[PDB]
This record gives C-alpha cells, structure tokens and sequence, in this order.
C-alpha cells in the first residue's frame, strides 16, 4: 500500500497506434471453474458426488 | 505415507491384485513468486 | 487441475505401469505401500504432474497442495487405507 | 444420508461408506466439568487439537477360533501421543471418547461381531478356590492389557462371570459382514468423581467378540484384521508434577 | 478480536403412571411403509409397535407401573451379615468385630450389582439371639468404629466409652435396635465395581491382591460386647439387616448368572461355567 | 471418473485457525508470464573474403 | 513498594525482597500470534497453565576466575516437563519468556554480574584460519549446550567477536551484590517469521557475566550459587507429528 | 456460562524535526529532590537532563536531525562483489558466475550488522574494465539465476536464452548497467545472524560447516559473458555495488570490533583479540 502522492505515469503513449503502447492494465479475472469443475450437474462437497 | 488399515480382501473368483491411480492439484491458497527459466529442458544445436 | 502423480517413477516400472500403485491382500498387518515427498517442485513423482511443471519456472510457492486416489477395484473389492501426512522432521515413519 | 458417514476430530478425520448410524452413549455428549461439580482449586489445561484426535492402534487379525478382545481406556493411550504425556504429568484426568472400528470382508464373508462399551469393567479370576488367600487373581498386563488389547478366555461369561447375552444394555452396534464395516460409538465421561487417575484407573473397556463365526468358502481371503480407532473428546488434565508411567 | 479461533441430550423425561394403553389400528395395503423392518446392528432396539403388526383394539390401560421403580425394588432389609459372639468359657475374647461389607450375601448383592453406581440411605436393625435361640435380659453395646478410630481391645477397654462413636445400648429381651445411616462416601456414589487400583507402584503380576478394591467403600467396624464385668457365659450371634431409602442408581449392568465364590472379588470357575439356560432334548421341540 | 478435480478443501478436511492471506496472487498472469524478451533466432553474416 | 515483588505464572511463583524493577524487552509484551500475520492453516494448541510455569535449572556456583555463561532458549527446556514434550511433537513453535536470576550474598560480599538477552546469539569458531575449509566451528554441544549451559572461553568478546561494552543495547539488567539479589527481563518472541521450529533454532541466549569480580575477606561464604527460573509465556505449538529430539 | 476460567507497549512515538531545545533552570536548594542520582541496575540509562544538573540559558536549537535515520545512512552504493572474467587465451571458461552474498567485503557488512533484521530494496550498478583499465566496444551479458535455475554451462550455451531469467545486454562503452531488485526472502526479513541449523539430524561435534547458515538468504546467482561466438582475449573485472532503499531495520545489537575472516561465519582469534581502545600511558593521564 502507502505511497502517498507518488504520481505514478506508465501508460502514456507516444504514437499513434495502440501496440505500441507497453503491457498491462493486469487482469485479475478467474474462472478456474470452467477447467477444474466442468460438469453439468453440479455436485456440492457436502454430498458424495454418486447417488 | 500410504499404509493398510486393514486389508485388500476380496472373494473367490475375482482378481488377486488391483491398483491406485493417485492425482494431485492445489488449493486455492497457492500462489507462486520471482519467475525463472525451467531445469528440465536442454538445447545443443539451434533446431532444424 | 488434478493431474496424475508417477509414484512408481521407479526402475523396472516399465513405460505406462509407473503411474499404478500396486494394491493386494497382505499378510502382516500394518504394512506400508507407497511414499513420496511433498514438494511438488522437487524430483520426484510430482516431476509429471502439470502443477510439478509450473511452480519449476518459479522460485519459490506457497499453498495447500491435494492429493486424490482413485482405486480400480473390481466393485468386488473391498479395504481401508490410511494417508498420512507428517510435517518435517524425523524421516519416513517407520510405523503406523 | 445414512450409510456414509465423515469423522473429523483435530488433524485427523475419518471416512466410512458403510454404516450404521452413530451410538451416543447414554444419550450424553462428553464435555468439560462444570464449575459446580468441581472440587479441586487449581486451573485444569485443555490442550484441544493436540489430545483430542483419532489415534490407531494396530489390527487384530480375524480368525474362525478367535474367542475376542478388550482394551482399556485412557491405558491404551497412555503411552502414545502427546495424550500419553499429559497423562504422565498430571494426576488428575478427564475426558470422553470416540470409539471406531474397522472390519470389512466381501459379500461371499459372513460373520457378527459385538462391539460394546462397558464402564467400570473388572476382569476376574478363573479358579474353584473360594479362601481370599489362595484364590486366584489376574496380572497387571491382564487387567490392563494396553496397546496390544488382550483375549478372552471365557468370551461366553466375559471373563467377569456375567453373561454375554445381557450386554446389550451397554451401548453397543454389531458389525454385521452383510451390512456394515464399522461400528462407531461416542462415550461421554462416565465416572463416580468429576477427574481421576489416568495411570490408576481405567473408566472402561472394550469389547469386540464373534457372536457368530466367521466363515468364507475356500478361494477367498483368509486374512481379514480388525483395527481400532479412538479419539478423546473434550480432555481436561490437572494436578501437573512429575512423570509416572505407573 | 486478533485471533478469533479462541472465540444437551436428546432424550426427555415422561411421567408414566400407569401401563400403555392402545389405539385401535386397521390393515395397511401399500408401499413404502415397513414398520417390522429393523436392523440392529445400529444398537438400538425395535420401535414396532403393537398396533402397527397386527390389526387391534382399544385398551384403556389402568394396571399400575409404581411398584418397580429403584425406590421401591431396592427398600425391603435383607440380611448384610452375621457376627458370633463368644463371650463364653473357654477362650473367651469378650466382644467381636465386623467390618462393613455388604457383600457377604449373595441374595442381595445380586440385586445392588445391577448397578456400577449407587448412592443411598440405610435402616439398620439388629437381631441377635443366643446359640440355639432365645433372649435373655442381658444388656448389650452395638458401637460404630469409624475409619482411623481405635478398635476396641477387650471387653471392659476404654475404647468403650464412646465420648464420640455412635453407640447402641440394648437389652436382649429389647425389640431389635434400629437406625438410620447417611451417605458416607467421600467420593459422590458408592460403585460396586472399581477397575483400576488404590495406589500408584508395580502391580505383581502374579498375584494381585489389590486389583478393584476401592477406597472409597471403607465405612469402618462395627463392634459387640456384653456390657459387665466378669463375664457372661452365652453365646450369640447378630444378624445384620440393611434397607436402602431414598436411593439412586447408575449405569445398569447385567447380571450375574455365575455362583459367587469370594466378598471382594468376581472369581468365578474356569472350568464348570454353568449355562445360563438349562437345556432341553431338541430345538425343535418348545417344551 | 466425472472428470471433475475433488472440491474439498483445508477447513472441512482438519481443523484450521484463522488466516488472512495477503501472498499476491499478481505475477503469474499471462501477461507476466509471456512479456520477457527470450532469444527466437540467430543470423550470420558472412559479408567476409 | 517496588524492591519487593512477586511473580506468579502456573502453578509457580516467584518472591524477591531485594530486585531493581522490571525489565520488559523492546516495551513489548508477549502475545498470541495475529490471524493478518499468521500463514500455517492448522490450529495451534495452546496448553496455558501446564507450559506457561516457571522451570528452574541447576545452579551454577561462582569463583574469582569465572568467565560467566550462557543458555539458549528455548533450547534449554526442550527436554523438560510439558513444554519439552510439546515441543518435541509439534514442528512450529512460538513464545515469549520470563527469565529471573538469582544471586545473594552478604553485606561483606562485593561484584557484579551483566545480565543481558541477546537475539540470534551466534557463537564463533576460534582461529586464524581464514580459509573456510581448515577454519574451526563450535560443536554442537557448545552451540546449544541444554541445561548444562556452557562458559565463555573469552567473555570480552563475547565469544562472537563483538565488545561486551556494548552489550547494554541489548534488554539487561545488573546484579550488584550491594543493591539488588536478582535480574528479572521479560522477553516477547522475537523472529523474523512467526512460528520456528523449537529444535533447529533457539531465538536467543541468556548471558551472565562478571564485569566486576566477587570479592570476600576470608572467613565468609565462599560458596556463592547462580541460579535460573524461567517462564514460558504465552506458547503455541503447531504442525502435530512424531516425536523428534533433533 | 457453565465454566468461567475458560471466559499494548508503554512507549510511543513522536515526531523529531530538529535537536532538543534547553530551558531556564535556576538554582535548587532543597530536600527529597534529587535528580543526579540513578542506578544502573535496572538496566534503564540514567534520565537525568541538562537543565536539573547546572543553571542553564535558553537555547532554540535549529540543528538538523535528518541525516541519521536509517534511509539516510543506509542508502549509499558500496561494493559488494567483484567478478574476474578471463575469456582470453590459454585455459578459457567464457564466463564466470558469482554467487549473490554482500557480506565478502567488510566495509558495507559492518554497517547491516548493525542489525539482526532488515527488509529493503536495492539498486545494483555493474561497472566493468579491462585488465588494467580501459572500456572496448564489446557486447555483454548480465543475466540473474534464481535458485532452482540451471547456470549455464558454456559461453554459447543454451541457458542464456533467457526467456525467463532477467538478463542486461550493456557494451563496455556504455554507462554501467543499473536496476531495482525487490525484497526476495522467503521469510519476512534479511537476517544477518541465524543461530540455528537449517535442518534436523544429527550435528557433527568435531565440525559443524552448517551451524548458522541461513536458508532464507540463498538468492540465486549472478552470471557474465561476453555475447559473441569465437572468444575475445581480454580479461575484465565486473565491479558490483548495492544501495539500500526503502530500508527497515530491527533489533540493533553491538557493532564489531575485532577483523573479518570469513564471509559467513564469524570467525575470530582466540589469540591475538585486539582491545576495543587504544592504550596510554596512565589512567590518570587525560591526554
Ligand atoms: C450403631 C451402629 C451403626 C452402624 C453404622 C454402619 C454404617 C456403615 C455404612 C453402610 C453403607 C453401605 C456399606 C458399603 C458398601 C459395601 O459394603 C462395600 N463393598 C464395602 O467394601
Ligand atoms: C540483472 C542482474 C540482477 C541481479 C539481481 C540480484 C538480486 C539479489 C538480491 C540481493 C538482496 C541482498 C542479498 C542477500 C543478503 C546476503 O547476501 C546473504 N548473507 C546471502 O547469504
């Protein structure tokens, strides 16, 4: 956290096209969801996932 | 450590033997830090 | 994603036989089966899972690992295991 | 929602696909003394996750003239854990249990065990001689067998001179080959004091005798163990000194 | 606040004051509903009922419950003991002792042993007759010797004068002297049965002697003269009557189908084991 | 066999205390991971006798 | 109101009629560890009463030529009562201390004695090798000597290389024969991770030295103890497994 | 409810802009109140002022306070390693590795070890020369190697791909390379004294190689070459100089007086211990 009042410029550019410009603006978007669950029914971890 | 409780019992007729597949994975608490290059690969030649 | 640990990573395990944990009826009660250490970015049988391959172009980790076992029986078969797990210290147990 | 059932007790927990409910004993949770029942001044300690958890003690193995075992509690636990030590160092101990047992075998097994709980059980002599002098007596690794449990002699009177039949007024569960793998009973502290001595006195035993045999068909497995699983719930420890082990 | 990990019974009482009594109950021709289906390998009992088996009628039930509770079964004295007092010619010690053990009788140390735990009340009474029988009109001392008191050493000795220990002075020809006795325990219930031992130490494995013998049940003696001088020339005996009252019970265990052999101690025989149930010529045959 | 990975997690498995995580999460996006010069190829010129 | 005091941790307590306040080391307090700074997940144990109790360790008696000692913590009740028992079965240790010195002797009696607590105390190899190969370490049994304690080979120095002048950075306090018989400095754990491994590590040594020698005309006690008392406060164990002694 | 036993520092801080400023005090005559005195013993310095020991005049005091904080004093490029690159002709490596440990040189290791703990950033400036001194128009490479990593084997060899490892491609010709470097450790703090093992077993009396080595501080290694495919023949030095920022420091302790002798222990003579203060002639001689 802290600094206060650093006045921090990256993402100024310089030209006219916008590849040009440096990474990022991150992301911090997950959907882990899709990969490690990907099933129709959707099974809570109470229940035993078989009934 | 993976030991016996009790045991492996089965009846007549069905196969002596059976075997474990075991996976692995992470939780929702992993996290990782200061990115490097891998061991695993080796290059000699610039590949054709 | 749960990917599959090679704990019979051992010799003489032939190609595809290295990712099976042999299970039969014992004779001694109390018996151990199969050992692996933990670190997942360590040699060993985390060297073929997906997770053992990420966390090596890093240097360092920090989490809850899993570990998932699956038994093919036949629906005939039946028993107990136990899975344990001891924080560092004295080496392998020796016992139950 | 029956069948399977989870345990979870400290760092350890415990799984079963086959079950049959859940013995509360006497219909009573174990818990801590409560302020009015106390007598002794000084401040018990409740070390929590590290005592109360499942330890395992190892399998006895499953026979066809196997007449039946029993263990002691706290004395099987005295000398494992970080249990075993809290009980060395203090004088003063409480606490009640939760009691899992594991057979399994497959569905061409047959065969009952009685698994119970008995408070205040007192193994007894097995001799005619009626003078207090010549009588004889049990040793020290009888009335206390534990880890290693002990066996019955006579499993029909159960050792005590008392008849199997009627110990279904204990809490109790059967496991049945046909019908479920394990029998899990969960005793709350039973005592005539609030605390007492963990080396000296063992508050119950346990039971595990075949009331009906076990038989298999040639081909199938010989093997099949019996392993013991118990947990002290709510633990209290007071009166700290030295160690003793008896 | 900085660390917040650090921040019952499901069975009721009823009053039952008299038998059950039972509603009127007709077939059932369905699925799903299976009252005779049970499994006991749960532990707990049956809960089929009467009117759920068969079809029944209605019965209003006035037959009494009362006379079976712990209060009831367990207030009626039967015989604790037994002391023979010489007194006579001869060697003649002149007063007996005998310690509190209740035990001593099989036909109401099968009743107290359904129970590990009890606390109650006692009404002690007293019969003693001479040799054959008889009551002459000799006066008597009944003396209660606490744990740790002096016992007395001879008829005339001074642990008699009982400045303190609760006495009885009666006369033979007296009707037989009574009394009432409170809950002595120093821990909270007398239990019947202790597995474990008195004192810390290595337990011989050969013989144990001291294996379930609890302290908590040591109520002390009870002592006999004739008061006098001389000396008398009878011979008595004293039989020993207790009642329980305002008693509670704990913990029911079952009971003891081997003959007794010893006070202290559930020694039965190894070889000899009587069955429970006698025998008969065929399974097959009821009769 | 649903293909899916166990959903259980540290709490219902033991007993946990309480942690507050602030381990960042930030460095092993994509982004981070791809954006780093790393050698694609190699020419030689002669040019030379 | 202030030379006299007493301290009562557990089932222990602590009397001085003659003492120079109370040090507390760094204006701290020990505490429980913060959930915002904590990372292992499991539950730790917190025994309180029958850790959290006042050890005393043997006496070391002092002469004219004494070079003075040291301890390391909490190396030196790792074999001792429950807190050694504890320490053993868990992986993850964290606590303060409370560290009480005793010294008496007579109006006729002179000296003084530097008492400090001194953060990741290292010891060092002596010799002028400077090749890392033929250079000298000290063994194990000097790096953390246990209950026994060791001796300074050279106290100016402090056995690290560093002057003892400036050793009053560190929280101390003084034994001077004619003011005060005792030295008392309550520590807060210290460590740059939360929770250590009792065994491998020991947060910080414990130093009693003569800056001023004892001095006594003949016919008065020779004879002159110094003894150590100290208190764990506020423990926690975590990472339950077998017992390890190193 | 059923079981009741179940249910801060006293310094502050303050803002110092500049030096202290002093009072008037007049004279004290008088009784009870005595400033001068203190005791030691108690292991707190004496409180005792300017003002209550003299009469003293009235001082605003305009001096700076700012230079001494640890920011200050501790963010200076000092050298912290030197790297010796041959690649010339005879016996040719083509590359030198360094691991990364800033206490080698004693001059900047005096000052952290004023401390236990400390948590900081960094800036790294690589100045490299020639032999005896000089700057060629050669290519360079300075790549990072984090634990874990492989270190490459050769001057051509495929681990200077770096497709992960940070890597400065610089000419001798060009100012010297420079960059921030973040806090690493996989603690929360450096730590500069570690008594402690870094793992179990059984420790060797005779000699202990591993006693005091702390695992937290192993930060990978720093790798040269000289980008081309043949070889150069020069021989150059890498200078390495780290600057401390955005410092914190914990737990002071005293500052060494006796020599260096090894990077990672702290080895002194038991001979040979040189005093702290230089020696006179007499104790009664000031001068
Ligand atoms: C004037 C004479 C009065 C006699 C008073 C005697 C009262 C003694 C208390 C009786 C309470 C029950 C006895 C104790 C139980 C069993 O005997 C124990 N097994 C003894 O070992
Ligand atoms: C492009 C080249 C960049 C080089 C980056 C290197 C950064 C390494 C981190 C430096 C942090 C301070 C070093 C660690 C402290 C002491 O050396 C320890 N005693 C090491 O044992």
């Amino acid at each position: 956290a802290t600094g206060g009042s650093t006045i921090n410029f990256t993402n100024i550019n310089y030209y006219k096209d916008s590849y040009a410009a440096s990474a990022t603006r991150q992301d911090f978007t997950q959907d882990p969801k899709k990969f490690t669950q990907p099933v129709l029914d959707s099974i809570r971890e109470l229940s035993a996932p078989l009934n | 450590t993976l030991w016996y409780q009790t045991n492996y019992v089965v009846p007549p007729e069905t196969p002596g033997e059976a075997y474990i597949i075991a996976m692995g994975a992470d939780l929702y608490k992993f996290t990782l830090k200061i990115c490097k290059d891998t061991d695993e690969v080796t290059q000699q030649a610039v590949l054709q | 994603v749960e990917t599959i640990l090679e704990v019979n990573n051992t010799t003489e395990a032939t190609g595809l036989t290295r990712l099976l944990i042999p299970v039969s009826s014992q004779n001694k009660a109390d018996e151990l089966c199969a050992a692996f250490m933990v670190d997942p970015g360590r040699i060993g049988p985390w060297q073929s899972t997906l997770v053992g391959q990420i966390c090596r172009y890093y240097t360092q980790w920090s989490g809850s690992l899993k570990v998932t076992f699956m038994f093919t029986g036949s629906f005939m078969a039946t028993g107990k295991m136990l899975v344990a797990y001891s924080p560092p210290g004295s080496a392998q147990p020796a016992n139950r | 929602s029956d069948r399977v059932a989870q345990l979870t007790v400290g760092n350890s927990s415990i799984t079963t696909q086959e079950a049959a409910n859940i013995v509360l004993a006497y219909g009573e949770w174990p818990e801590y003394c409560p302020d009015t029942d106390a007598t002794a001044v000084d401040k018990p300690t409740r070390p929590d996750v590290s005592v109360n958890r499942f330890y395992t003690l190892d399998s006895k193995m499953w026979q066809e003239n196997s007449t039946g075992w029993y263990w002691k509690f706290p004395d099987v636990l005295n000398k494992t854990g970080v249990f075993g030590q809290n009980a060395q160092f203090h004088y003063l101990y409480r606490s009640g249990f939760c009691l899992h047992v594991q057979c399994n075998a497959s569905k061409f097994h047959q065969g009952a065990l009685l698994v119970a709980v008995i408070p205040e059980f007192v193994i007894a002599g097995r001799g005619s001689n009626t003078k207090p002098n010549e009588a004889p007596h049990p040793g020290f690794t009888t009335t206390f067998p534990g880890t290693t449990g002990a066996t019955f002699h006579d499993p029909y009177v159960l050792d005590s001179g008392v008849p199997l039949s009627q110990a279904l007024i204990y809490p109790h569960q059967w496991i049945n080959l046909r019908t479920n793998n394990c029998a899990t009973v969960i005793v709350p502290y039973i005592n005539a004091v609030p605390f007492d001595s963990a080396i000296n006195h063992s508050n119950f035993g346990l039971i595990v005798i075949p009331v009906s045999p076990l038989k298999y068909s040639s081909g199938a497995t010989t093997a099949i163990p019996i392993t013991i699983t118990i947990a002290p719930l709510n633990s209290e420890f007071g009166g700290l000194r030295q160690a003793v082990s008896q | 606040d900085p660390v917040e990990d650090i921040i019952r019974a499901i069975s009721s009482a009823t009053n039952v004051e008299s038998a059950a009594n039972t509603t009127p109950s007709s077939h059932r021709l369905e699925t799903g509903r299976v009252p005779a289906l049970q499994a006991a390998e749960t532990g707990a009992t049956s809960n089929a009922t009467d009117e759920n088996m068969i079809e029944t009628r209605c019965v209003v039930n006035r037959n009494g419950v009362l006379e079976t509770t712990i209060n009831h079964f367990f207030s009626r004295s039967g015989l604790v003991g037994v002391v023979n007092l010489t007194d006579g010619g001869t060697d003649t010690t002149g007063y007996v002792t005998w310690d509190i053990d209740i035990m001593g009788f099989v036909q109401l140390r099968r009743k107290c042993e359904m129970f590990t735990y009890m606390r109650f009340n006692a009404e002690f009474t007293f019969v003693t007759t001479t040799k054959n029988g008889e009551a002459r009109p000799y006066m008597l001392q009944y003396m209660y010797v606490p744990p740790g008191a002096p016992k007395p050493t001879g008829r005339d000795a001074f642990q008699w004068q009982t400045a303190t220990n609760p006495s009885v002075f009666v006369k033979l020809t007296d009707p037989p002297a009574q009394v009432s006795v409170p809950f002595m325990s120093p821990a909270s219930a007398y239990q019947w049965f202790y597995d474990g031992y008195p004192t810390f130490g290595q337990h011989p494995e050969t013989s144990n002697t001291t294996y379930g013998l609890c302290p908590n049940n040591m109520m002390g003696t009870f002592a006999v003269r004739v008061v006098s001088r001389e000396a008398s020339q009878l011979k008595l005996q004293t039989r020993v009557y207790m009642k329980l009252k305002h008693v509670r019970a704990w913990v029911p265990r079952p009971i003891r189908s081997q003959p007794y052999l010893l006070k202290n101690f559930p020694n039965y025989d190894s070889s000899k084991i009587t069955n429970s149930a006698r025998d008969r010529s065929s399974i097959k045959q009821a009769n």
